[PDB]
């Protein structure tokens, strides 16, 4: 992922009043991801035939 | 006097009775195996400078 000069200028403070950056700025990356699974039902129990 | 259909409850089955909890099967993948090997060095019996 590349950055973008407004999230490298905004990093430092500087910010005048009421603009969000006048304090240094901290950031995060977050990754999600949504898969398949397969439940089997047997015997009056739950569990994963394949885990 | 009031006619209606009866009220008939289901009964039997069982509910929460000898848990058992093991659905756990045992499985995984990673790494094969490696192919590494070594000798016993290498031995040396020689002087008198026999030609």
């Amino acid at each position: 992922v590349t950055m973008s000069p407004e999230s490298v200028v905004a990093a430092a403070g500087g910010g005048n009043n009421n603009s969000g950056y006048n304090e240094p700025q901290r950031f995060a990356l977050v990754v999600i991801a949504v898969n398949h699974n397969v439940i089997r039902i047997m015997n009056g129990s739950m569990g994963f035939p394949i885990l | 006097i009031v006619l209606r259909g009866p009220t008939l409850a289901p009964t039997l089955d069982r509910t929460a009775t000898h848990t058992v909890t093991r659905p756990r099967a045992l499985g995984s993948f990673h790494s094969t195996a490696g192919p590494a090997k070594h000798a016993a060095s290498i031995m040396a019996e020689c002087k008198d400078e026999s030609r």
